[PDB]
Parts: C-alpha cells; sequence; structure tokens
C-alpha cells in the first residue's frame, strides 16, 4: 500500500493533498498503541 | 470488458428507499468480496447511474475506450483503481 | 452557458466569455483535471 | 308484492311496537311529572339574547383594555430607557448578565434559574427575571447583541409590574430589530430551532401597514440553472411575510410578461391563495431575452387596476434578477413621475452582469436594493424590506402608536391557540434636540402580549344555554376569534403527497354551514351595526352524519373596543333556562349522597359533567376518578361554597334528586325488559345514568352532557330520535350494546317550553329480529333505515351483520333512486381541519368533503320501480310515525344481475374549493382604514449600496 502510494505521487495525481494530510493534528487509529489522553498526536512536519 | 462489466453499479441506499446515503457515493462488492457499507441504517443493491454519473464505466466498448485513454494519460487514473477496490477484491484491479 | 444543468453548484471552469474559455482552454493544455472538464461538457448534451 | 294498504298496516304496527316500549321503559311522561310537579327547589329564569351579547362584550372589551394599557406601559418605557444608552464597544469589564434561552463567553454572565411549574402554563416559568431568545445564525457576543441586552435589561422591571396589576397575564414579549427576543416570564426554548421573531405575524404587522405587493421574476435564460433556485425559493420565502390584509400577485417576463398562475389580478394572500402562487412559482422554466420596460409595464398596470378589493395602502414592486444594462427611465417617468409605487430590486446568483442599473431602480423609486448570492442570504434579506416601509410610520409620531390583534394562531411556546397585542417601539435618542435624525427612522422593535383564547371562552359562559346555543366572535376578514367547530389543529390546503407556522385562519362561512341567510348577517357584523334575526336553518350535528332543521336566533353586537364583532346563537324554547334555588341543608345532603360509587346498584351507574365548578376541584378527563374527587369534595367543604359559585353546583345536585326519584320509583319497579337492554337520562346539569350498573361499561358518550351528539339531536326533533351504532367495530356495539333511542322531555311551567333532559332506552338487536319477521328471503328485501340512510334493521341475517352502515354502501342502486325521486336530500360541506393521510405522488393536515342526508320531502308514502337496465324491481316506502326511521322494502338485488359504484358517506379527502373562481367573486371583507406611507419628510437617501 505504501509503495502503490508513492507511485500515485510518481504520476502526481494529488500528491499535495496526500502531503496535507500527514500534518501532525490527525487522527490515530485504534489498533495502534498510543499514550491514552491524546488521540490527534499521529503525523509529523516532516511531511513537506 | 471481460475482467470486470456492470460491477460498478451497487452503491448503499437507505433501507426501503431510493436516496444514496453518502454524498459521494462509492460501489459496494458486486459479490461480497469488495467493500460493504456498515452504516446501520443503509442497504446496498443494483440500480445506480454509476460513480461520475455514468461516464466512468467499462460496460461498454465506447466507455471502455474512453475510461482507458484517461488512464493513459495519469489524469484521474486512480480514482477509477480506487472505485474497484471497493467493487471487487484488492487482488485483481492493481495488476489492471 | 450550457454548463447551467447542476442547479446545484456553480462550476468555475467554464466558457462563458472569452477571457474564461481561455482559461480553460489552458487548464486542459496542461493535462489537468482535463477530464472533469470533459464530464460536464459530455453532460452538458444529454449525459452518457 | 303486497298492495300499497296491506304494506301500510304492517309499518303501522312496526310504529306502536316501538313508539310504545320506548315511551313507557324509559319514562318519559314520569320525568315530566317529576320536573312540573315541584315547581318549587328551582324558578325559570329568563335568558335575554340582548342583555347576554352585551355583557359579554364589555367584558371582551374590557379584556383587551387590560392588555393595551399593559403594552402602552411597555413600549413608553422602552423608548425612553433606550434614549439614555452611551452605546459602548468594551463588555469584557462590564459584562452582561442574562438568562438565555435553549441552554443546558467575551462580556456575558449565563443566569441559572428555579423553574417551578405553574397553572395556565404548560411548562416550567420563573417570575425572577426573563428570558432572552437569540436565533442560531445570529452569534451573541457581538457589539449590536450585547448593546441590546443592556437597555432591554429595563424591561424586567415592568414585566414584574404589569404581572402584578394584572396575575392573568400570558407571555409579553419584546422583538427586538437585531434578532432577539426578550419575553416573560422566563421559560426554557421549546430537531434544531428556526424561530426568528423578525418573521412572525405579530411582529410584521406593527413593523408597518398592508401592502400591494407585485412581484417580478426574471425568467430570462440568463437566470437558468443555480440563481433560478435562488429566485424561486426567495420569492416563497417573501410570500411567507404576508397575512390577510396584504394583497399580492406575482408575474414574470421575458421579452413578454405574463402572471405565473391563474390569479391576474392581486388577491388576498391567505393560506389557499398563496398556496396557488407557491405552487406556481415553483413550475416557472428560464428562457428567452430581457425586456424590463414590457415586465414593468405589466407590473404597473396591475397596481392601477381598482375593479378589484385591494389594500389601498403600500404599493411596492418587488423585481427578482441577476443583472441587466436597461435602466427603462421611461417607463418609470411615464408610470409614476410622483413616486407613488416603490420598486424594491434584488441581485440573485452567483453572477459578474452589471447591478449599476439595478441599483438605480432601487433608490430612483424610494425602495432599497438587496444581494442573494447563496441560500444562507434568503432567510434575512427577504424580510428587511420591512426597515423602509416603516419609515412614514415613525415619523407618523404617537398617532401610529396603535394596538392591533392578530389572527388566531398557536402560540410558538406550546399554550394553544391565541392573539397577540401589537406597539411599536421607535428610536428617539437625540429627539429632544432633533440633531442626528438619521437612524431614528427605524423602529426598536415591537411589543406583544398573548391572549389565550381560553380567556375570552371564561367570559362567553354558555352553561346557562341550551347545548344548542353558543357565542361565535368574528374579524373584519370574516375569520372567527371564537366558534365551537375552531379547533387547535392548522388548516389544511390541497391533497398532502409525499413519497403550523401559519395562523389558524377559519372564515365563518366554513365554520359551520353555509346558507343565503348567513352571508348578509356575516356582512351585517363585518361592518359593525347591532341586530337580530329569527329564521330558519338546517344544523349539522356534533357527529357529522346527520343533518336536521331547527328554528335559530342570531343577536349580534359590535365590540366598540376593537374591530371584533360578537354574536350569541340561540334557539328557541332556550330563551328560558331552569335556576336551582336551595339553601337547606338535609334536602341538599341527600341528593349529594346519590353520586357515591358504592349505591350505583340501586340508582345506576352515574356519570358527572368535568365542569370547571371552581379551582380547587379539578378536571381528570376521564370521570373514573372526578366523580371521587367531586363528591368528596363537597362534604369536605362548607356548603355556602365561600370562594365559588353555587349555581353550577345547585344545578347538577338539582338535577341528582331527580333523576335518582325516576330510577327509584320507576326504573326499579320493571328490573328487566325483553325488548330493553339499557335506560339512559341526560340532564342539562351534567348527569347521565344508566339504570343496570352492568350496561354502564357499554356507555361510550362524553360525560359532558353539552358535547352529546345525541342530546342535540333530540332537542330540535319534537319526535323519538334513532341513533345509527357505528361500523367497522369501532368498539362493542355491534349486538352487545343495543340500538339507541332518546327523546327530550318538555315541561311547562308558566306556559313557557322547557327542554331540561332527554330520556331513552337501548333496544336489543336481537329482539328487534323476531319482532320485525313475525327471514332471510331470496326474493324479497326488508330494511330499515334512520334519517340519514344508516341500516337498523334487516331481513337476511347479512345485512344485519354490517349493522349501522350507510345504505349506499350495501345496495347503491337502491340508495341512488330515493336521492333522485326526492327522498333523501343531501348537503356537501368542506372540513378545513381533519387528520389526512398522505398519497402516492403519522398523518398530515388536508380538507376533507363532508356528506350528510336527510329527508327532504314532509310526505310518508313512496312508491315506484328502479329500472337498472334490461330488468325491473319494484320498491314501495313507508315513514313511521313519531320517529326519524323508513320502511322500504324490495326485490332481492340477484334478480337484476347489476351492481353499481357505490355511495360513499364518509370522510372524503378532497382539495377543494377551487380558488381560481374563488378570488373572480371574494367574500366580502373590510380592511384597516390606518395607512401610513407617502411621507414627504423621509429621506430614502441610503439607495442600496451606500456601502458597495
Ligand atoms: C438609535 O439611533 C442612534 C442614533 O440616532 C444610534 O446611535 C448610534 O449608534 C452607532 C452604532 O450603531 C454609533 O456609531 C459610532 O460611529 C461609528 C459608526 O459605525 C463606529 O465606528 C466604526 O464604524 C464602522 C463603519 O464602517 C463600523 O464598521 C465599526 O464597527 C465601528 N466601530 C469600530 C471600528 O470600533 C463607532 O464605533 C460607533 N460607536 C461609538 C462612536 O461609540 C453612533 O455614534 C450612535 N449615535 C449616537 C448619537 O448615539 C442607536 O444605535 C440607535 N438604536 C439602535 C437600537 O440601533
Ligand atoms: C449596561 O451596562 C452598564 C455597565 O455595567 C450598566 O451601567 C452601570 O450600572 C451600575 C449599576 O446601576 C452602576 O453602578 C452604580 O451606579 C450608580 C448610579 O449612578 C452610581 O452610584 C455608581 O455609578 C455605581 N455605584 C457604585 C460603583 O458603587 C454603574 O455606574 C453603571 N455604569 C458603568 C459601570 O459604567 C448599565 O446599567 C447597563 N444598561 C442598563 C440599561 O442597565
Ligand atoms: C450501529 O450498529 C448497531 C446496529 O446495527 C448498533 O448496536 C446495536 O445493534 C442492535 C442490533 O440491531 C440494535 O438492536 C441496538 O439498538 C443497537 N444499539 C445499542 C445496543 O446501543 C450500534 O449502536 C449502532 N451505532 C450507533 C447508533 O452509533
Ligand atoms: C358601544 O357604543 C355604543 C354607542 O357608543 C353603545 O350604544 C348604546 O346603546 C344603548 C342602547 O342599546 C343606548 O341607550 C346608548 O345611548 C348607546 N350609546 C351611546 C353613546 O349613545 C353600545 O352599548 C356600546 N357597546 C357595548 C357592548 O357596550
Ligand atoms: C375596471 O377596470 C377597467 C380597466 O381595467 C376599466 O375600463 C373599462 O372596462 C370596461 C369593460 O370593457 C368598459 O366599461 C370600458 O371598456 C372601460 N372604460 C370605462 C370608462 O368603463 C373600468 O372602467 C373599471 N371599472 C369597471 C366597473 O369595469
Ligand atoms: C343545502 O340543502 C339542500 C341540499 O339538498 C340544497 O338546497 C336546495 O337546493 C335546491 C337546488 O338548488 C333548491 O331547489 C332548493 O330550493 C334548496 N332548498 C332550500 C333553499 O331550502 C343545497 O345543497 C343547500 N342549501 C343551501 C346552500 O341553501
Ligand atoms: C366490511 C368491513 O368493512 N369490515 C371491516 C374491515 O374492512 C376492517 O379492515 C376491519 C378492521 O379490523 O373491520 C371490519
Ligand atoms: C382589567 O379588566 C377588568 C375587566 O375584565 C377590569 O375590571 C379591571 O379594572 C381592569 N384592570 C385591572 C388592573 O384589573
Ligand atoms: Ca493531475
Ligand atoms: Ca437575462
Amino acid at each position: 500500500q505504501a509503495v502503490l502510494l508513492l507511485f500515485r505521487c510518481a504520476t502526481g495525481e494529488a500528491w499535495q493533498e496526500i502531503m496535507l494530510a500527514c500534518l501532525p493534528g490527525k487522527l490515530c487509529d485504534p489498533e495502534s498503541d498510543y499514550n491514552p489522553g491524546e488521540e490527534y498526536t499521529c503525523g509529523s512536519n516532516f511531511a513537506i | 470488458l471481460e475482467l470486470f462489466i456492470g460491477k460498478m453499479h451497487k452503491t448503499c441506499f437507505f433501507a426501503d428507499s431510493d436516496i444514496v446515503a453518502e454524498e459521494d457515493p462509492a460501489p459496494c462488492a458486486f459479490s461480497g468480496n469488495g467493500r460493504q457499507c456498515t452504516a446501520n441504517g443503509t442497504e446496498c443493491r443494483s440500480g445506480w447511474v454509476g460513480p461520475n454519473g455514468g461516464i466512468t464505466n467499462f460496460d461498454n466498448f465506447a466507455f471502455a475506450m474512453l475510461t482507458v485513454f484517461q488512464c493513459i494519460t495519469m489524469e484521474g487514473w486512480t480514482d477509477v483503481l480506487y472505485w474497484m477496490n471497493d467493487a471487487m477484491g484488492f487482488e485483481l484491479p492493481w495488476v489492471y | 452557458g450550457k454548463f447551467n444543468f447542476d442547479e446545484t453548484q456553480t462550476k468555475r471552469s467554464t466558457f462563458d466569455n472569452f477571457p474564461q474559455a481561455l482559461l480553460t482552454v489552458f487548464q486542459i493544455l496542461t493535462g489537468e483535471d482535463w477530464n472533469a472538464v470533459m464530464y460536464d461538457g459530455i453532460m452538458a448534451y444529454g449525459g452518457p | 308484492f303486497p298492495s300499497a294498504v296491506t304494506i301500510k298496516s304492517w309499518v303501522d304496527k312496526m310504529q306502536e311496537d316501538l313508539v310504545t316500549l320506548a315511551k313507557t321503559a324509559s319514562g318519559v311522561n314520569q320525568l315530566v311529572d317529576i320536573y312540573e310537579k315541584y315547581q318549587d327547589l328551582y324558578t325559570v329564569e329568563p335568558n335575554n339574547a340582548r342583555q347576554l351579547v352585551e355583557i359579554a362584550a364589555r367584558d371582551i372589551e374590557k379584556l383587551l383594555s387590560n392588555r393595551s394599557k399593559a403594552l402602552v406601559r411597555l413600549a413608553l418605557e422602552a423608548e425612553k430607557v433606550q434614549a439614555a444608552h452611551q452605546w459602548r464597544e468594551d463588555f469584557a469589564s462590564n459584562e452582561v448578565v442574562y438568562y438565555n434561552a435553549k441552554d443546558d463567553e467575551p462580556g456575558s454572565q449565563r443566569i441559572k434559574p428555579v423553574f417551578i411549574e405553574d397553572a395556565n402554563f404548560g411548562r416550567q416559568i420563573s417570575y425572577q427575571h426573563a428570558a432572552v431568545h437569540i436565533p442560531t445564525d445570529i452569534y451573541e457576543g457581538s457589539t449590536i447583541v450585547l448593546n441590546e441586552l443592556n437597555w432591554t435589561s429595563a424591561l424586567d422591571e415592568v414585566f414584574k409590574k404589569n404581572r402584578e396589576e394584572d396575575p392573568s397575564l400570558l407571555w409579553q414579549v419584546f422583538g427586538s430589530a437585531t434578532g432577539l427576543a426578550r419575553y416573560y416570564p422566563a421559560s426554557p426554548w421549546v430537531k434544531i430551532d428556526l424561530y426568528d421573531v423578525r418573521r412572525r405575524p405579530w411582529y410584521i404587522q406593527g413593523a408597518a401597514s398592508p401592502k400591494d405587493m407585485l412581484i417580478l421574476v426574471d425568467v430570462s435564460g440568463s437566470v437558468s440553472g443555480l440563481t433560478l433556485k435562488l429566485i424561486r425559493t426567495s420569492v416563497s420565502e417573501m410570500l411567507e411575510t404576508l397575512s390577510d390584509d396584504d394583497f399580492v400577485n406575482v408575474a414574470s417576463f421575458n421579452s413578454n410578461a405574463q402572471d405565473v398562475s391563474c390569479f391576474q389580478h392581486l388577491v388576498q394572500a391567505n393560506v389557499r391563495n398563496k398556496k396557488v402562487l407557491k405552487d406556481a412559482v415553483n413550475n416557472i422554466t428560464a428562457k428567452g431575452i430581457t425586456d424590463y420596460k414590457k415586465g414593468f409595464s405589466f407590473a404597473f398596470e396591475q397596481l392601477l387596476n381598482y375593479n378589484v378589493s385591494r389594500a389601498n395602502c403600500n404599493k411596492i414592486i418587488m423585481l427578482f434578477t441577476d443583472g441587466g444594462e436597461e435602466r427603462a427611465q421611461e417607463i418609470f417617468n411615464k408610470y409614476n413621475k410622483d413616486k407613488k409605487v416603490r420598486v424594491f430590486t434584488f441581485s440573485v446568483g452567483q453572477h459578474n452582469y452589471d447591478r449599476g442599473p439595478i441599483q438605480w431602480m432601487a433608490c430612483e423609486n424610494k425602495g432599497y436594493y438587496y444581494e442573494i448570492p447563496s441560500i444562507g442570504a434568503i432567510r434575512i434579506n427577504t424580510q428587511e424590506y420591512l426597515d423602509v416601509l416603516g419609515r412614514p410610520m415613525v415619523l407618523a409620531g404617537d398617532k401610529a402608536k396603535q394596538v392591533q390583534w392578530t389572527n388566531v394562531y398557536l402560540d410558538a411556546l406550546e399554550l394553544g391557540l391565541v392573539i397577540t397585542g401589537t406597539l411599536p417601539v421607535f428610536n428617539i435618542t437625540g429627539q429632544f434636540e432633533n440633531k442626528t435624525n438619521l437612524k431614528n427612522q427605524l423602529i426598536l422593535g415591537v411589543m406583544g402580549v398573548d391572549v389565550s383564547l381560553e380567556d375570552i371562552k371564561r367570559l362567553t359562559p354558555r352553561f346557562t344555554l341550551c347545548p344548542n346555543g353558543y357565542y361565535f366572535a368574528i374579524d373584519p376578514n370574516g375569520y372567527v376569534l371564537l366558534h365551537p367547530n375552531l379547533q387547535p389543529k392548522p388548516i389544511g390546503v390541497g391533497i398532502p403527497t409525499i413519497n403550523s407556522q401559519e395562523p389558524v385562519t377559519l372564515d365563518f362561512l366554513d365554520a359551520e354551514l353555509e346558507n343565503d341567510i348567513k352571508v348578509e348577517i356575516r356582512n351585517k357584523m363585518i361592518d359593525g351595526e347591532s341586530g337580530e334575526k329569527t329564521f330558519r336553518t338546517l344544523v349539522k350535528s356534533q357527529d357529522e352524519r346527520y343533518i336536521d332543521k331547527g328554528n335559530r336566533t342570531y343577536t349580534w353586537t359590535p365590540v366598540n373596543g376593537t374591530d371584533y364583532s360578537l354574536a350569541l346563537v340561540l334557539p328557541t324554547y332556550s330563551f328560558y333556562y331552569i335556576k336551582a334555588k336551595l339553601e337547606e341543608t338535609i334536602t341538599q345532603a341527600r341528593y349529594s349522597e346519590t353520586l357515591k360509587p358504592d349505591n350505583f346498584e340501586e340508582s345506576g351507574y352515574t356519570f358527572i359533567a368535568p365542569r370547571d365548578y371552581c379551582n380547587d376541584l379539578k378536571i381528570s378527563d376521564n370521570n373514573t376518578e372526578f366523580l371521587l374527587n367531586f363528591n368528596e369534595f363537597i362534604d369536605r367543604k362548607t356548603p355556602n361554597n365561600p370562594s365559588c359559585n353555587a349555581d353550577l353546583i345547585n344545578r347538577v345536585l338539582l338535577d341528582a334528586g331527580f333523576t335518582n326519584e325516576l330510577v327509584q320509583n320507576y326504573w326499579s319497579k320493571q328490573k328487566n325488559i325483553k325488548g330493553v337492554k339499557a335506560r339512559f337520562v341526560v340532564t342539562d346539569g351534567g348527569i347521565t345514568r344508566v339504570y343496570p350498573k352492568e350496561a354502564g361499561e357499554n356507555w361510550q358518550e362524553n360525560p359532558e352532557t353539552y358535547e352529546d351528539s345525541f342530546y342535540k339531536r333530540s332537542l330540535d326533533n319534537d319526535n323519538y330520535v334513532f341513533t345509527a351504532p357505528y361500523f367497522n367495530k369501532s368498539g362493542p356495539g355491534a349486538y352487545e350494546s343495543g340500538i339507541m333511542v332518546s327523546k327530550a322531555v318538555e315541561i311547562y311551567i308558566q306556559g313557557k317550553l322547557l327542554k331540561p333532559a332527554v330520556v331513552g332506552i337501548k333496544i336489543d338487536v336481537n329482539s328487534w329480529i323476531e319482532n320485525f319477521t313475525k327471514r332471510n328471503s331470496d326474493v324479497m328485501d326488508c330494511v330499515i333505515l334512520d334519517d340519514g340512510g344508516f341500516l337498523l334493521m334487516a331481513n337476511h341475517d347479512d345485512y344485519t351483520n354490517q349493522i349501522g352502515r350507510f345504505f349506499g354502501e350495501i345496495d347503491p342502486s337502491l340508495m341512488r333512486h330515493l336521492v333522485n325521486i326526492s327522498v333523501y336530500a343531501f348537503n356537501k360541506s368542506y372540513d378545513y381541519q381533519s387528520v389526512c393521510e398522505p398519497g402516492a405522488a403519522s398523518k398530515q393536515s388536508c380538507i376533507t368533503e363532508q356528506t350528510q342526508y336527510f329527508f327532504d320531502n314532509d310526505s310518508k308514502s313512496f312508491s315506484g320501480v328502479l329500472d337498472c337496465g334490461n330488468c325491473s324491481r319494484i320498491f314501495h316506502g313507508e315513514k313511521l310515525m313519531n320517529t326519524n326511521l323508513i320502511f322500504i322494502m324490495v326485490e332481492s338485488k340477484g334478480t337484476c344481475p347489476c351492481d353499481t359504484r357505490l355511495l360513499i358517506q364518509a370522510e372524503q379527502t378532497s382539495d377543494g374549493p377551487n380558488p381560481c373562481d374563488m378570488v373572480k367573486q371574494p367574500r366580502y371583507r373590510k380592511g384597516p382604514d390606518v395607512c401610513f406611507d407617502n411621507n414627504v419628510l423621509e429621506d430614502y437617501t441610503d439607495c442600496g449600496g451606500v456601502s458597495g
């Protein structure tokens, strides 16, 4: 799935829209192990 | 045409109604393989015009001609791919 | 003037006048969202 | 086929087989003996139809004079308090404190109240402060809203002061032009909230004077698409700001100007006419070129008609377009050079056309300019035209401070049917020296105080009148402020076909059966002249199944306080009434003992009418516990009745002794009768009794005597009345109840006729069959119908199974012939307040057509032959004496193989009457005589675009 996403960006489909979706203020799926009391933490400023 | 024809025709309406549940509908599974709308008040069956109002589908040679030429210019080709991961599984469409 | 079939939104890439039709042709020339304009042209003449 | 002579004798035999049983078992003449032989426990008092209406009108006028003083005391203080406001722009330090409705802040602090429950208020209220409602689309905490919450905080003291003088005061509300509404007492607000005080009918009438609108819709090609959907929604939203006093018409133009509907001129803009316009506006298509000259000539010609009834007030044109380059200066110069007509222009949609000419038309003709780019702008921009129309109203001064009253509408806070007083509030800051005068030509807001229709009904008592007598009040428009047939439901229009903000405006001619003599009575009431008239009507029964004719007398006078007119309907035999006169102890205590449920074994199952004797005894609307509450109240209280009237209590107590003297001395002697299943007496006092206590379980009648359909039918008729049981197994009524027969008792005291009670029996259906036969014949049919064509007896054991059914639903060929040969007449009516089942294109409200049948001719012997086609059936109908029954004998329907369409007499959903031809000859009405427009001191220099 990650490789297909990069192939999507290689052709330039909505690569700027994907980048905006990876900024820090994003929800994390419950399957991940994260400390309680913080939900919108995953995502990094390195997405730019 | 051979791998798939008329598959993108099952979107999820509301129960006992003819109103599409979501504002930007996407197909369900053809036969229990792709995507199912899990919303409680909705169920999906046949009777949908299509993803782009009927323009984007593979149910005719003229339509198949137009959809493929759209994907060969790399403009809106993931939308056709993503509508297939809903209509059928994730295994077949990505190769095509 | 044939892009007024939606009755729920205002299309911005139209051919209403020469300055706007000149921008739409330029946008199709770059290839960005050229299919979205094509769908409007098809739906303006009856549909699929 | 038996001869006429021999069949006459057969039906003649059944006449005294039924009448004698009902004359003896019920005891019609015995109750008359009881009433006449005393003549000392009661007195016959005159019931003057002129003095009653005079008294009631003055009480109603005084009620609306209580409220007019409250409105003046509130509007006067609001102007003074607002004039001393400083308009600061920082409330973070000096925070405002108030209670906001619909709650569980830069410069606002909230209040948590106590909300104790109270009577005459179906909610929880608090008298300690006032509640403030702010619409969702309006952000509280802005400079405009916060500045409004200061000078409106001084209204609470006046709110409390008004309630102290008049405790029986309902909602008193201030509707601001900023949007917020502050009402007293505080109460939480009642899906999402869409209430706006500025769009309410009571706010709109006080914001301006009536108007003659003419909406021009641009339907040229360029408006096709989104900007046409916006226009259609904008026109429908502006029609909601109109009432029965405004006249409107909608026209469209695209190279040709034409009407969008069937009206062709200005119409009254009531709930039905506006539905026609709204339907037509939602069906217009965009095509062609734009022609403002032809569109404005058509609009200006329709405002000069003067064949038709108009408002003779503000004449305005609302142009709904997008843009263009035509100014049509020649048309404006020709048609209004003296600026007698305002022009309001709207630029609707997302476009980049030229708005210059559109703005020029706005203030060249004393209008204002609006922009509606999206759906969110429709709600507010279509109500801002009332700011311009109120400019001459504020320049008039104190002569424009007149209290007006709305139509009947359902209160927003779930209080019932109410009317509202109205008074505008002016901005008089700097008016002492007259130095600003720029923002002072707009109203601050509209005052309001609510009056319940139940308050009006308390001033017109009806328990001294016959159950057939009633009051009713009228409006200059013809609508009824007061009527027995007015119900707390919205009035429906058309057919509801889907895959309560309107007023309940019921016309007088639609409240009851319309007649050529009521129309002249209605017109005489509308223009306010007192009079009286005695004449023969035909009256629809309480249950819409029967129609009977009787003498009626209408006495009306105008109420000088307002524009209302009050009338009292009083039949004959009711100009006198029985007034109980007894103050002795033991003669009243014994009568009270007859109400005890444990005494029902010998005194019969006794009911009692849930009447408001006085406050500490509250009605229960079931009579299972009200009787226990009532009889344990009188004994556990001083008999002198210190706090409430004995007239309503002495009457019911007096009739307890009278009915008991009939049940004990006469009904107890004959414990059982073969042809009798029950024995009932219903009295004017409000008590009904059934001698077999086990037969009291089958009683389906209303415990309130005045609401009993069979009681009212018996008084009008001079003979026995047969009541048909309901069909469709609506409870147990087929065989275990019986057939109701009743007859009113008539007594003479000093030569004055009185009808205090009705008596009757429930004849057993099974016993009637045995006498009727002395059966299931395949050749001859024998059925008995009552006045109304309802089956009561039969000769097949199959028709009897479907008892109490309209004879047109079981034998359409014979029933239809009886109408044509003038045996049964029928009047058709429309019911505008009824539950209605939706149809394909819960329940909604629509119009249902009601039809009732009654005896046309006075002849009794009927005979003839029915020609259904290639066959022949001969009949003979004879009517029984001293009753409303008819006996008809026909051959079996199987002989002639014809079964035509069945004749239906039931609640039929309809959409009539047609309003296209109603407006050609509209009912007479009188409009307001005060008109505030065309003031020379008006500024109108801010066209619509000073800020853009
Ligand atoms: C009854 O009528 C009186 C006048 O007859 C009226 O009182 C006047 O109220 C206005 C505000 O509604 C005051 O206006 C002051 O001056 C300007 C006008 O807006 C404001 O400055 C900015 O102006 C821009 C204009 O584009 C505006 O967008 C902005 O919001 C304003 N404020 C800013 C930038 O902070 C002043 O702030 C405003 N207030 C002052 C100076 O305190 C008049 O001064 C008032 N005149 C008098 C004589 O009192 C009163 O509101 C009317 N009653 C009602 C209920 O409306
Ligand atoms: C809009 O808000 C204003 C600010 O809160 C209110 O004005 C303030 O009201 C206070 C209560 O009456 C005043 O306090 C006292 O006022 C008396 C009367 O003149 C004086 O003794 C003093 O000013 C003061 N007493 C003290 C401090 O011991 C405030 O003076 C007054 N003004 C301010 C705070 O600037 C308005 O009342 C309110 N609008 C309305 C209509 O009430
Ligand atoms: C949506 O999912 C289910 C319904 O499909 C809800 O869970 C319960 O499902 C049963 C089975 O039909 C219902 O009878 C219950 O009423 C449902 N709710 C309960 C038990 O609280 C689930 O709650 C729904 N999610 C919502 C409404 O947010
Ligand atoms: C409304 O006002 C009128 C007149 O102002 C009242 O008419 C009075 O009628 C009585 C007899 O019906 C006359 O004796 C009086 O002379 C009349 N009044 C005057 C001023 O001449 C009428 O009574 C008033 N309505 C009510 C309900 O009181
Ligand atoms: C009603 O309005 C019309 C114009 O809208 C007036 O014009 C008259 O129309 C009638 C019918 O043809 C005729 O009398 C004449 O043709 C018109 N002129 C006159 C002087 O009558 C009409 O006068 C208005 N009033 C009435 C009562 O019809
Ligand atoms: C209600 O009563 C009867 C229903 O049958 C009708 O009145 C009669 O109408 C016929 C036909 O026009 C006339 O010949 C009779 O003279 C009428 N009876 C009268 C005037 O007593 C009609 O449907 C209604 N009557 C009204 C509206 O007056
Ligand atoms: C209110 O109206 C009544 C009549 O209904 C009258 O008697 C009274 O004086 C009026 N005023 C007050 C304060 O009650
Ligand atoms: Ca692209
Ligand atoms: Ca145009």
